[PDB]
């Protein structure tokens, strides 16, 4: 094996066949369904001036009273932080106040929604794929636990020995998970009627023909081959399970979260091993061979720098917290709009034709399962703008006019059915020598 | 803002035998300060106090400690450097000096810590004594010629 | 087991403990640490290691329902359990005061630490003051602090039905508002 | 009249404002290593070559202050440009139209909206249609008459 | 955007979005040339003002 240097490709090369009549008009279609990863929030820490800059030190401390407008300043804005977490995560999933219960059948018209539902059987309350996203990402450590293993030094402890101490989130694991089971079960049960109102039942299959009668499919496509699309949707919820065992790679947002959150916390810790212009980088090796007044010289040139630290530290955290909120709103907004409806939006909830979505919980984060209508297999046809008959012309009233070679039908665009070309099928509009390409046929 | 110590413990080695300071400080003699000497001192206790009442040194500077510390302090390689010059020659032992006496006969590091006494000892030193005039060069720190024509 | 100035040949006032099995060369007395910390001294006449940590360790919060409504608070531990507190904040050197809020019969224990200063309360109300990991305080009735845990929403169900539709008969019109933040206010400074 | 916190974003802005402002005034008694916070106590008692160095420590330190208010008033400044681009957005799609996003102009289905001046800041107000009495029915997805499905 | 390419013969496509903002398709059929030589129009007139 070798190094080896090259020019990149910008993608595949593809030429499309373009005649002034031709169209091409898909066949068949496939349900496929895929992730989004989203981070919401981050991890609330919480500094203390003085035992990070000369704890157990009452020298020091005294000599900390000139500033103190510096670490209240830095202590409010680590604050403000640390509420804006709590409210990206209340924002996001706190979308409705209905806790909606499971269903305990998780078949819905050959839909099997049992794999992002909880089960009774398991003890945990979260669902299948909830379980499996929990363990693709890797303190509270307590005293006496530190103390206990000083043959072993970790990062936590050094941290906690200093002023650096990390804070609960308000909402548990399992009050995240009964919010989505509540939106799974609403979405599932009611479609869309809940997020505009009171929750309205329907049976799930006249709710996927008014989905695909949005997307502009006619829905007798769906009740002819709901079988295919049920199997499909069950085929497609599956194969998406395996990829988050064996691929180890999805859930790369929230892990460059966590990895952030950490080894600046461990920078700030390091950066005690710093002279900035004294003698020493140890309080006590100064104070234990100088007198007071060439020892505040000394213990002044520590505190400032210290306290740039810190500020270094709080600077930092403010910037990363303002994107953090930013994808927080990009996430609400999504929730909002494709979960709680159908969205019309290109490629804003997956790629293809949006039908629904169903949110699974993650850790710092949400994931959004996106289902949604692909057009698989084309073919050529004739077409022809209008049709006039007797001096009139006609015109498609949805749908275009296609030929199969002998005679003229009029078929939707995303998916092909050719009917009559009737007169309830059209409408007239003008002459026929005023649209160029215009051809002779006749209207039953 | 609650808690606060309250009595202090301090915990020392067992060393008991007082250091040799009259075997140092009141010498017969002194040699020159081309040739100066070193000394080693362990396993003392070193208490300046007892000199009080006997000596009177012109010159007590230190270097890298503050004095008024020196009693609650533990040292451990010390060194003793004894030589005999000219009263307006102490200025020149100090890092960074020069003259004579710094760059020809002793010279002092940069990074030097401890302490430097002087003390005038006429009516007790008669000899003919001798220094370093010139020389090809200059001294490197804590460094001795010995030679002669 | 007291916060001591000690002076092994250096100065430091933390709480001094018995060590643990330290691996020791015979040489030094304190070693060094990742942060240029110097931990766990040695006596120097023995062999014995002993144990440097400080003796204010951890963060405290206090609750309070405000000075103008009353003047009770409730303090909450983190990271620590419940009857490890007068260990750990060192109660013995405290003022009787501060006795009062190591120990006690409203000593509840969290997930974010051990709450003393408030009885718990099995009934589940809306989030007045977070503490964390879903467990709320007010000042609820004599008035005290109840240290709840939040309810997340009202409690639904949906009758699901193969053949079966609910189409609503009335309608009604609702006016909301929205304040949005427009621009904040321009700041000049004269350097000098 | 009555309530008295539906404007607690704008007030929280008035009073972001000030108290940096104040806390950049309070900043200047600090010593920041010198001998004393006033300028004229170092001027009236030292001279030139030795208030150099103590007047050097209170330039370093002051300048620091200021640089700190810069920042925090650029990284407040940044989330103050994204709330006025998400109020220009709602003010050209629910004022100037009629928007089917959901839950972007109110709760339910969007009519229209109005927006009203407020002190650095504009309040909407959204008209929604929300219907209220359910009602259970039994439904069926299609009915066929004559072999053919309707 | 949603799939593979398609091809359409570019008079129907611009009927069609027509007929996405509320205009009927046999004005753009009517109108095809006046509306070709405004976009010619258009295109140009925005290069000389670059
Ligand atoms: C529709 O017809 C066009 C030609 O009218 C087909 O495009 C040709 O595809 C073949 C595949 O072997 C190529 O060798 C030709 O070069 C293509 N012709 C042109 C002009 O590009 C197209 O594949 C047909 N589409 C379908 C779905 O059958
Ligand atoms: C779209 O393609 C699928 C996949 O080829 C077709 O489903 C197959 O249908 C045949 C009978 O026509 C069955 O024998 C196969 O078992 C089906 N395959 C699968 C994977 O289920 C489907 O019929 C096509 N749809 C249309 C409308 O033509
Ligand atoms: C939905 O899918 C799940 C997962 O494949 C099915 O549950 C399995 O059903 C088989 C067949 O009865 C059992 O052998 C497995 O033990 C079940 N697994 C679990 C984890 O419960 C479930 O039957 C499907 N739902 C249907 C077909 O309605
Ligand atoms: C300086 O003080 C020392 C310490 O007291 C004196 O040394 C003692 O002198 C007495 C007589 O006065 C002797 O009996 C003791 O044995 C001495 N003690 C030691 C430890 O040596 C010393 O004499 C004083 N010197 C002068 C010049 O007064
Ligand atoms: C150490 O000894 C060397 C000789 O071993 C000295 O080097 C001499 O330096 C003088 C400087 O004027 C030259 O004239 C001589 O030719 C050098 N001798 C040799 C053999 O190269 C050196 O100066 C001495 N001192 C120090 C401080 O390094
Ligand atoms: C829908 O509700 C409205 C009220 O919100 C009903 O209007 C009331 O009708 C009754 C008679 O049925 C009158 O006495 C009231 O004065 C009306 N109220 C108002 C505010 O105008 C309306 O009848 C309801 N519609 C249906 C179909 O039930
Ligand atoms: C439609 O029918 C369902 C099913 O009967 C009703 O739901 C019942 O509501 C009553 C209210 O007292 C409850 O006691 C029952 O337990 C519910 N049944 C189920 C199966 O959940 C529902 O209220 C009816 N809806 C309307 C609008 O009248
Ligand atoms: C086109 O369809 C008609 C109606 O089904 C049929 O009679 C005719 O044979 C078809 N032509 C071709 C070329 O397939
Ligand atoms: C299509 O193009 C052909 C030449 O390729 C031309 O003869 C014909 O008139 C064109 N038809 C239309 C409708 O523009
Ligand atoms: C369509 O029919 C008209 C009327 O008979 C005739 O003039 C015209 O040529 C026909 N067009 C074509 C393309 O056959
Ligand atoms: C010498 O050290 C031992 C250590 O066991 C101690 O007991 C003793 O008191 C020490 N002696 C003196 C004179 O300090
Ligand atoms: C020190 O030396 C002097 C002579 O220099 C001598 O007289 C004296 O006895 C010595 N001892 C003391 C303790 O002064
Ligand atoms: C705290 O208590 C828990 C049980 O509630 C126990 O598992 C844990 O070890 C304790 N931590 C200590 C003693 O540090
Ligand atoms: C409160 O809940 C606890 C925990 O389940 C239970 O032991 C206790 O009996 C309850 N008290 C009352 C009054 O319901």
């Amino acid at each position: 094996k070798s190094i080896v240097a090259y020019t990149m490709s910008l993608g595949a090369e593809n030429s499309i066949a373009y005649a002034n009549n031709s169209i091409a008009i898909p066949t068949n279609f496939s349900i496929s369904v895929t992730t989004e990863v989203m981070p919401v929030s981050m991890a609330k820490t919480s500094v203390d001036c003085t035992m990070y800059i000369c704890g157990d030190s009452q020298e020091c401390s005294n000599l900390l009273l000139q500033y103190g407008s510096f670490c209240t300043q830095l202590n409010r804005a680590l604050t403000g932080v640390a509420l804006e977490q709590d409210k990206n995560t209340q924002e996001v999933f706190a979308q409705v106040k209905q806790m909606y219960k499971t269903p305990a059948i998780k078949d819905f018209g050959g839909f099997n929604f049992s794999q992002i539902l909880p089960d009774p059987s398991k003890p945990t309350k979260r669902s299948f794929i909830e379980d499996l996203l929990f363990n693709k990402v890797t303190f509270m450590k307590q005293y006496g636990e530190c103390l206990g293993d000083i043959s072993a030094r970790d990062l936590i402890c050094a941290q906690k020995f200093n002023g650096l101490t990390v804070l609960p989130p308000l909402l548990t694991d399992e009050m995240i998970a009964a919010y989505t089971a509540a939106l799974v079960s609403g979405t599932a049960t009611a479609g869309w009627t809940f997020g505009a109102g009171a929750a309205l039942q329907i049976p799930f299959a006249m709710q996927m023909a008014y989905r695909f009668n949005g997307i502009g499919v006619t829905q007798n496509v769906l009740y002819e081959n709901q079988k295919q699309i049920a199997n499909q949707f069950n085929k497609a919820i599956s194969q998406i399970q395996e990829s988050l065992t064996t691929t180890s790679t999805a859930l790369g947002k929230l892990q460059d979260v966590v990895n952030q959150n950490a080894q600046a916390l461990n920078t700030l810790v390091k950066q005690l091993s710093s002279n900035f212009g004294a003698i020493s980088s140890v309080l006590n090796d100064i104070l234990s061979r100088l007198d007071p007044p060439e020892a505040e010289v000394q213990i002044d040139r520590l505190i400032t720098g210290r306290l740039q630290s810190l500020q270094t530290y709080v600077t930092q955290q403010l910037i990363r917290a303002a994107e953090i909120r930013a994808s927080a709103n990009l996430a609400a907004t999504k929730m909002s709009e494709c979960v709680l409806g159908q969205s019309k939006r290109v490629d804003f909830c997956g790629r293809g034709y949006h039908l629904m979505s169903f949110p699974q919980a993650a850790p710092h984060g949400v994931v959004f399962l996106h289902v949604t209508y692909v057009p698989s297999h084309e073919k050529n046809f004739t077409t022809a703008p209008a049709i006039c008959h007797e001096g009139k012309a006609y015109f498609p009233r949805e749908g275009v006019f296609v030929s199969n070679g002998t005679s003229w039908f009029i078929t939707q665009r995303n998916f092909y059915s050719p009917q009559i070309i009737t007169t309830d099928n059209t409408f007239v509009a003008g002459n026929c020598d005023v649209v160029i390409g215009i051809i002779n046929n006749t209207v039953y | 803002f609650r808690v606060s110590p309250t009595r202090e413990v301090v915990r020392f080695p067992n060393i008991t035998n007082r250091c040799p300071f009259d075997s140092i400080f009141n010498a017969s003699r002194f040699p020159s300060v081309y040739a100066w000497e070193r000394t080693k001192i362990s396993d003392c206790v070193a208490d300046y106090t007892v000199l009080y009442n006997s000596t009177l040194f012109s010159t007590f500077k230190c270097y890298g400690v503050s004095p008024s510390k020196l009693i609650d302090l533990c040292f451990t390689s010390v060194y003793a450097d004894t030589f005999l010059i000219r009263f307006s020659e102490v200025r020149q032992v100090a890092p960074g000096e020069t003259g004579v006496i710094a760059d020809y006969n002793y010279r002092l590091p940069d990074d030097f810590t401890g302490c430097v006494i002087a003390w005038n000892t006429a009516n007790q030193d008669v000899g003919s004594y001798f220094y370093r005039s010139h020389r090809s060069t200059k001294l490197k720190p804590f460094e001795r010629d010995l030679s002669s024509d | 087991n007291q916060c001591v100035n000690f002076n092994f040949n250096g100065l430091k006032g933390t709480g001094v403990l018995t060590s643990s099995s330290k691996r020791f060369q015979s040489f030094q007395q304190f070693g060094r640490d990742a942060s240029d910390f110097t931990d766990s001294v040695r006596d120097p006449q023995t062999l014995e290691i002993l144990d440097i940590t400080p003796c204010s360790f951890g963060g405290v919060s206090v609750i309070t329902p405000g000075t103008n409504a009353s003047s009770e608070v409730a303090v909450l531990y983190q990271d620590v359990n419940c009857t490890d507190v007068p260990t750990a904040i060192r109660a013995d050197q405290l003022t009787p005061a501060w006795r009062v809020y190591s120990t006690g019969v409203n000593v509840f224990q969290t997930q974010a630490g051990c709450l003393i200063g408030a009885e718990h309360v099995n009934a589940s109300y809306e989030c007045d003051i977070p503490i964390g990991a879903g467990i709320c305080a007010s000042y609820h009735t004599q008035k005290s602090i109840v240290a709840y845990t939040m309810s997340l929403g009202a409690e639904n169900s949906i009758a699901y039905a193969n053949n079966s539709i609910a189409i609503p008969t009335n309608f009604s019109i609702s006016v909301t508002t929205e304040v949005m933040p427009v621009s904040m206010a321009k700041t000049s400074v004269d350097c000098t």
